[PDB]
């Protein structure tokens, strides 16, 4: 089964401080009323790593804890992130470790630091892998919030290697929402103080798509070439 | 005419840490390859010592292209890549940007908006062998050209007649790799040369590596000059209450002009207007009457 | 309409005139600037006009 | 507030740069 | 840009007028030494037109 992210995944593009404008890029953001999944774990699967991988989560306990991203089988590079220290363990190794994913209760890089949606953003452009993320105390069951949540950017780990799996690793002695990222362009609302309350996907329908072409979130009556 | 101030002072600010880096250790090697592994090192972290190059007068030219040589000491970068690869010294023409040539068409493909240098210098016994050269060698053609800055390990025997050529050579059937048998007393011309390419990114991130140019203080609330790492402009700088989150370091405006900054090194806020100009217009009843004039600054 | 005519490429390798005075010493600097001073003046003619 | 009429101060409120340009 | 181009010689913007080079190598080779020809090497600052 799936469900509909409604407004969800949107990140800030560049670190460029803005207020009170319509900018518009393009980069890559998870399509707006797109079909994102919901697993139902645990029996851990494996997924693509198309074009870069929208997950969020629900855990109030917060068993999901890890992440790996490529043949997987230690003849090629992994990016095992075991996020269980103190805030972050990060190492790119190759060692006895990829033959049955579950956290308990050659190494060529390094690197030390249900109310939620750890709604993280992964991506690997240009020897240059980006994370995001942010948090909101939201804990309606089958449907994410409406609204709208600007990401906000937390590591640049620039190893850029390889990916094109990637697998989630949990605690054990429950949820994902799994979605896919395309090359599409947004118009943002940056407000007074610099953060994003709006957003305008150009590729939805031909109503977006006048607002685009026009600058506005406002269209007043009339005919619009587009 | 027009009016318009000029700065009085210049101020240049980038980070505090240095931590000079060791770009010979790619220079002074143990060992290298023909065309197949490169090892795509990522110096970066320091501060780039391009004094290292042309201090010493026993290389070529600086022969490449995007950035005049003698300014490398005065640009401030984000990633550099070299490239260590080596071949023939007296072939040494077609690393250039969208030139053709076999090799630079089935191999190392350097792209047509290359801003980067390909410095590349002589060799005489460091790469060349000593009693006989037989590991140096290259892959022969290949099914199709490449695209830029992609390696090519991947090796498979070439299919095109009605021989796969699995272990069969002979009878109208080859295999790329060979032996060159090279003694040591031959054309010394034709030995290969040490080749690397020091790519440039100006794209993405604010600069993070840059040379070893001395930091000033904060002047303030004057028509001045300013280099904090590449936001160069001249405008008066103002502590402004703009509340950037902590990733944030450049500002923008409407029109896509640069408008507030922070510092490099104190973490502080200002911003950039441009100071004040105009033009200036003459005032006057006409000559044949008097000779007096009044003037107005826009 | 003009003011965004300047953030323009025109065929040279950046915009920004000073990063280009920035790089580039004896005559390329030159050669880029010319097709900066063609587009922009090309941009100023037309505005003039309507 | 400054000496228009009623009509007058309607219509105005009815209706609502140095990088070389310039405003005179 | 060179050695010579930086601390011997140089050459103005379009140098109208032109240059012509013949091989030497017949009358003053003077086997075993010859040391009557010097160029300058590291200088402060680069050299002007003429
Ligand atoms: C999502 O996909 C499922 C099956 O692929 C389909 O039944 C459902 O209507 C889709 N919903 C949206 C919003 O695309
Ligand atoms: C990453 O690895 C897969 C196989 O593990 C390969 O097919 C793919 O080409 C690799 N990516 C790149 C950019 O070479
Ligand atoms: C180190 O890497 C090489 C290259 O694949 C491999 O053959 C070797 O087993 C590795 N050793 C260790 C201890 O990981
Ligand atoms: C901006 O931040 C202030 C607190 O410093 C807050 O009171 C204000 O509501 C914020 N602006 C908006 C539009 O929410
Ligand atoms: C390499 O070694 C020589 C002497 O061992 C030294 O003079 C030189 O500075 C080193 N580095 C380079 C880049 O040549
Ligand atoms: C210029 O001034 C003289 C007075 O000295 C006057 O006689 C003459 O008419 C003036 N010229 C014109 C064109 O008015």
């Amino acid at each position: 089964a799936y469900t509909n992210s409604f407004t969800r995944g949107v990140y800030y593009p560049d670190k460029v401080f803005r207020s009170s404008v319509l900018h518009s890029t393009q980069d890559l953001f998870l399509p707006f009323f797109s079909n994102v999944t919901w697993f139902h774990a645990i029996d851990n699967p494996v997924l693509p790593f198309n074009d870069g991988v929208y997950f969020a989560s629900t855990e109030k306990s917060n068993i999901i804890r890890g992440w790996i991203f490529t043949t997987l089988d230690s003849k090629t590079q992994s990016l095992l992130i075991v996020n269980n220290a103190t805030n972050v363990v990060i190492k790119v190794c190759e060692f006895q470790f990829c033959n049955d994913p579950f956290l308990g209760v050659n190494c060529t890089f390094e690197y030390v630091s249900f109310k939620n949606l750890r709604e993280f953003v992964f991506k690997n452009i240009d020897g240059y892998f980006k994370i995001y993320s942010k948090h909101t105390p939201i804990n309606l069951v089958r449907d994410l919030p409406q609204g709208f949540s600007a990401l906000e950017p937390l590591v640049d780990l620039p190893i850029g290697i390889n990916i094109t799996r990637f697998q989630t690793l949990l605690a054990l002695h429950a949820a994902y929402y799994v979605g896919y990222l395309q090359p599409r362009t947004f118009l943002l609302k940056y407000n007074e103080n610099g953060t994003i309350t709006d957003a305008v996907d150009c590729a939805l329908d031909p109503l977006s798509e006048t607002k685009c072409t026009l600058k506005s979130f406002t269209v007043e009556k009339g005919i619009y070439q587009t | 005419s027009n009016f318009r101030v000029q700065p009085t002072e210049s101020i240049v600010r980038f980070p505090n840490i240095t931590n000079l880096c060791p770009f010979g250790e790619v220079f002074n090697a143990t060992r290298f390859a023909s065309v197949y592994a490169w090892n795509r090192k990522r110096i970066s972290n320091c501060v780039a010592d391009y004094s290292v190059l042309y201090n010493s007068a026993s290389f070529s030219t600086f022969k490449c292209y995007g950035v005049s040589p003698t300014k490398l000491n005065d640009l401030c970068f984000t990633n550099v890549y070299a490239d260590s690869f080596v071949i023939r010294g007296d072939e040494v023409r077609q690393i250039a940007p969208g030139q053709t040539g076999k090799i630079a068409d089935y191999n190392y493909k350097l792209p047509d908006d290359f801003t980067g240098c390909v410095i590349a210098w002589n060799s005489n016994n460091l790469d060349s062998k000593v009693g006989g050269n037989y590991n140096y060698l290259y892959r022969l053609f290949r099914k199709s050209n490449l695209k830029p800055f992609e390696r090519d390990i991947s090796t498979e025997i070439y299919q095109a007649g009605s021989t796969p050529c699995n272990g069969v050579e002979g009878f109208n059937c080859y295999f790329p790799l060979q032996s060159y048998g090279f003694q040591p007393t031959y054309g010394v011309g034709y030995q290969p040369y040490r080749v690397v390419v020091l790519s440039f990114e100006l794209l993405h991130a604010p600069a993070t590596v840059c040379g070893p140019k001395k930091s000033t203080n904060l002047v303030k609330n004057k028509c001045v000059n300013f280099n904090f790492n590449g936001l160069t402009g001249t405008g008066v700088l103002t502590e402004s209450n703009k509340k950037f989150l902590p990733f944030q370091q450049f500002g923008r405006d409407i029109d896509d002009t640069t408008d507030a900054v922070r510092d490099p090194q104190t973490l502080e806020i200002l911003d950039i207007t441009p100071c004040s100009f105009g033009g200036v217009s003459v005032i006057t009843p006409g000559t044949n009457t008097s000779n007096q004039v009044a003037v107005l600054y826009q | 309409t003009l003011v965004k005519q300047l953030s323009s490429n025109f065929g040279a390798i950046s915009s920004v005139l000073n990063d280009i005075l920035a790089r580039l010493d004896p005559p390329e600097a030159e050669v880029q600037i010319d097709r900066l001073i063609t587009g922009r003046l090309q941009s100023l003619q037309t505005y003039v006009t309507q | 507030p400054s000496k228009r009429s009623f009509i007058e101060d309607l219509l105005f409120n009815k209706v609502t740069k140095f990088n070389g340009l310039t405003v005179l």
